[PDB]
């Protein structure tokens, strides 16, 4: 399965690997291959409870006093 | 555990590396749907912010 | 390398693509293979070797502002 000189963190620390950069580019073209908004709604359409705590309706006023 | 508050980079300038990296960060576990939309959304708001550049050559005080 | 498959947007609009999901997990594990923090800085905060700004790129209106 090929060789692997030096540590991984170091082997890469010196400089990004071509293979890595390649994969990255692929993903970019993947998502870009199709619209974002269009797919956004299309995906959500699937059954997975889109509610999610009513869009996270957590409390949060402020709470801060300093006078008397 | 969380990285200290170090001011350096900024939410802008979309790039391949910054993509895979920032993606994983938001991924958390391994959600392709989220990392996908989020990645795109981030890139959008990224370009929006950060206005044009200028000269800015002050010279006062010590 | 033969056959006549459908489009990506189409096959996707009807249902998520196995390649898309699988791929995502592929790269995700690739980076996870090593420290996520140590690399996060070495990457997002790369030292930038001898590039001199892409040989003095000097940007202007490539991508920063336009409209909306």
């Amino acid at each position: 399965g090929a060789g692997e000189p030096t540590t991984l963190l170091q082997r890469l620390r010196g400089t990004i690997s071509k293979a890595v950069q390649n994969k990255v580019e692929g993903i970019l073209q993947d998502v870009q291959k199709f619209s974002d908004n269009d797919k956004l709604y299309l995906y959500l359409q699937l059954p997975s409870g889109p509610t999610t705590g009513d869009k996270s309706s957590e409390p949060s006023t402020l709470s801060n006093e300093e006078y008397m | 555990g969380h990285g200290t508050g170090s001011f350096g980079d900024r939410p802008a300038r979309p790039t391949l590396l910054e993509q895979v990296l920032n993606q994983k960060r938001l991924s958390l576990l391994r959600s392709p749907e989220v990392v996908q939309f989020l990645q795109k959304q981030q890139q959008l708001l990224n370009q929006q912010v950060l206005e044009q550049r200028q000269q800015q050559f002050p010279g006062t005080s010590m």
